[PDB]
């Protein structure tokens, strides 16, 4: 009785409105200029469309807050969800739960989601939004700023609009070894970083049943990689088929390499970089060659000896330093076609040569009919 | 009773803001604000957290209904605190139903999302309005408010909203064009035709006829996937066109462009040309076996609308059986870096994915072709 005057002030100071403001459902009760109905079963309110004449009656409020009065039909819940007027129901997606109504959320660990599809919705207890339907229209839509957050923090880019049309993701297509966290320096051991941004561009076996594998890998996605700080690695990098690699300007024989690779291994019996040739093993199988001083000729690609794996690489601007001693710096092995420009091989470090941060053979090249390099350094 | 009702009203107040019920003070002329953390007004129902520093002693003077509080040692906005604490009230309806707003922390609500306005108030919104029809967005206009605006503000804007190093925004540096900006589907299999034109087209829209001669920016396209498409492409001066690498006798191409048309008696690329009509008006060359001369370029019969068009590493296949590759036609000064025509599909050169002519090329003075394969 004044449980109803106080609990028309309690909802009217939620939504803002005045106490007179709210109308409590029943059959037959003038909705007449109300702003807000609560449903006393419920315990739920609700926002009212706004043109509700005088002397138009209520006649239902089902449990998904759909209204019939005299006048027409309204769905409460999809008005409140357009009005971001939410209730988080308790327990989470773990704990399970059951929804009835379109703005009823549901915790996850990385926000909150309500319900586009069917109702009723019951939620096992495990659940995810995964598990439970998915996520899109009809299904589960993410809410509220903390989703928001973990969607952006966790997404490609395709909450993020782009002129003339499209999304973010739609135009990042460069690679670079700052998303694998390399760090850069010319000091830290950038090495798995580097092998992980490889392989995520291509990813070959070093061992391959036969010969229509090792030619299976040159039929891949060619993806750009960008350097633009200076990366120490110890190990041979292998490049595989289908890489573009990139830096902004041309080293022109400079005293600090700021940009770059610098090879550094503890074996310095050994190359920089290295494109793919795959040798023909006793069993027939093929592995790919890590010996330094192999080369293919004409006649083992002819015997089958030999297959080559390096078609569609490009190298624009590359700068390669070695430590002092290392035997070769590239391997332009098998790579038919492929090219380069502004590639820089070996430090001017100073007037010791014996110190220098160069290679003993800078460039070592075989089987690569058709191949460019321009201004090689 | 009336002193009941506004103790329960206080203690509802309270609960909303997270404060004590004692620290909820009511509007009335001359009453002390020292100590209280929320102020109710009788008149307009409406609750506001009061500025911190207000002394014991201080008394109320005036509350105007844009929540304007003038008490005895100053004056403060109301609203444009609640602003700032993130404090607003939803008002009833929406745009579609049309408001008046007279409080800064008033948010009317619309299919995208929620504003308020930074403008003069009161404000009135007509029924059927939209922001941009009112004002548009914008300090002293509407300002999006709220995490279902900020959704469909970056979902459909274009950068600006997104900071980046050393200074600017997002959309300051994004220079690259792509078919997945068109919803290109890329497997080679679906006729993403009408996608690529429309890339195009949204570079330079060149029509197809022009009045006169007289009437006859420079954008990177990045291809990353396969495109098929089955109409010839005319690409319009000041294209750049780039792919990550070329193609070298490859197999399974899965990487450019792939020329499917029902009608083989074509080109899969063209330049544009335009060839002068018995009116004195121009068309666009859409003739597969036409070439312009020197001297056609010279009496006006053509005119080239082909300056400023670069190729890297550009792959075009071709069903078995298509005309030309290539019609590099106009091309006066265009340059080409490793563009790659034909598959390598099988042993029948009957059955391969590559054209009767590659490339077909007229009045092309000064264009430089690297690395054609
Ligand atoms: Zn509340």
């Amino acid at each position: 009785s004044t449980g109803i005057l106080t609990n028309k002030q309690a909802v009217a100071r939620h939504f803002g409105v005045k106490q007179s403001e709210v109308v409590y459902f029943s059959v037959g009760v003038d909705l007449g200029g109300y702003k807000v109905i609560y449903d006393k079963e419920t315990q739920r309110a609700y926002s009212l469309p706004v043109g509700i004449a005088s002397g138009t009656t209520a006649v239902s409020l089902s449990t998904a807050a759909v209204l019939v009065h005299s006048a027409g039909s309204v769905d409460l819940g999809s008005l409140a969800v357009s009005r971001e007027e939410y209730v988080t129901l308790p327990g989470s997606f773990d704990s399970g739960s059951t929804l009835n109504v379109k703005n009823e959320l549901l915790t996850y660990t990385d926000g909150k989601y309500r319900w586009d599809g069917i109702l009723p919705k019951t939620v096992a207890p495990g659940s995810t939004p995964a598990s439970t339907g998915g996520v899109g229209l009809g299904a589960w839509i993410s809410v509220g700023d903390a989703s928001l957050r973990t969607q952006l923090a966790n997404g490609d880019g395709s909450l993020i609009g782009i002129h003339p049309q499209g999304t973010l993701n739609n135009v990042l297509t460069v690679r670079t070894p700052e998303q694998y966290n390399a760090v850069g320096d010319g000091i830290a051991d950038d090495t798995s970083k580097l092998k992980e941004m490889l392989s995520d561009i291509n990813n070959v076996p070093e061992t391959l049943p036969d010969a229509a594998a090792v030619n299976s890998y040159m039929e891949q996605v060619a993806v750009k990689i960008d350097l633009t700080k200076l990366y120490r690695f110890t190990e041979t990098l292998y490049i595989p088929p289908g890489v573009s690699i990139e830096i902004p300007t041309s080293n022109f024989f400079t005293r600090e390499c700021k940009q770059g690779l610098f090879y550094d291994p503890v074996d310095k019996n050994t190359a920089a970089i290295s494109l793919m040739v795959y040798r023909k093993q006793p069993d027939g199988s093929y592995k790919l060659n890590k010996d330094v001083d192999y080369y293919p000729t004409g006649l083992d690609i002819d015997n089958g000896d030999a297959i080559t794996c390096a078609r569609k690489i490009d190298i624009n601007n590359l700068n390669l330093i070695t430590a002092p001693g290392v035997k070769v710096g590239v391997k332009w092995i098998g790579g038919a076609g492929c090219t380069t420009k502004g590639l820089s091989i070996g430090e001017n470090t100073g007037s010791d040569i014996t110190t220098a941060r160069l290679p003993r053979v800078g460039l070592l090249q075989s089987a690569s009919w058709g191949s460019i390099h321009e201004n090689l350094r | 009773k009336g002193s009941t009702g506004i103790l329960t009203n206080k203690q509802a107040v309270a609960r909303h803001f997270g404060v004590k019920q004692s620290e909820v003070v009511y509007f009335s002329v001359g009453v002390d604000l020292g100590g209280y953390k929320v102020i109710y007004d009788k008149e307009t129902q409406r609750a506001y957290s009061l500025p911190v520093g207000i002394a014991s002693g201080t008394t109320a003077v005036s509350l105007s209904t844009a929540a304007v509080l003038v008490h005895s040692a100053g004056s403060v906005d109301l609203g444009s605190l609640a602003v700032s604490r993130e404090e607003y009230v939803t008002l009833p309806g929406s745009f579609d139903s049309g408001s008046t707003l007279n409080v800064k922390n008033e948010l009317l609500t619309y299919t995208d999302g929620k504003y308020r306005w930074d403008g003069i108030l009161p404000k009135t919104v007509a029924p059927g309005s939209t922001p941009a029809s009112t004002g548009g967005v914008g300090l002293g206009a509407w300002i999006s408010v709220g995490d279902a605006s900020l959704r469909t503000q970056l979902a459909n804007g274009d950068g600006s909203l997104i900071g980046i190093h050393p200074q600017g925004t997002l959309n300051n540096v994004l220079t690259v064009r792509t078919p997945e900006q068109y919803n290109a589907v890329g497997d080679g299999i679906a006729d993403d035709t009408s996608k690529l034109k429309e890339m195009l087209s949204d570079i330079n829209n060149v029509p197809e006829t022009l009045p006169d001669a007289a009437a006859v920016v420079a954008v990177k396209i990045d291809l990353t996937k396969l495109y098929r498409f089955t109409e010839t492409l005319y690409i319009p001066p000041g294209v750049s066109i780039e792919i990550p690498t070329s193609n070298f006798f490859t197999r399974e191409c899965k990487q450019g462009l792939f020329y499917d048309p029902v009608d083989k008696n074509t080109a899969a690329i063209s330049l544009m040309v335009y060839r002068k009509q018995p009116d004195g008006s121009y068309k666009l060359n859409k003739d597969v076996d036409y070439y312009p001369t020197g001297l056609d370029i010279d009496n006006g019969d053509a005119i080239t609308c082909a300056r400023k068009i670069d190729i890297n590493n550009l792959n075009l296949i071709t069903a078995p059986g298509v005309k030309v590759g290539v019609k590099w036609i106009g091309g006066a000064g265009c340059t080409t870096k490793g563009l790659s025509i034909g598959e390598n599909t099988g042993s029948d050169i009957t059955t391969a994915r590559l054209p009767r002519v590659g490339l077909l090329q007229s009045a092309s003075w000064g264009s430089i072709h690297e690395n054609l394969r």
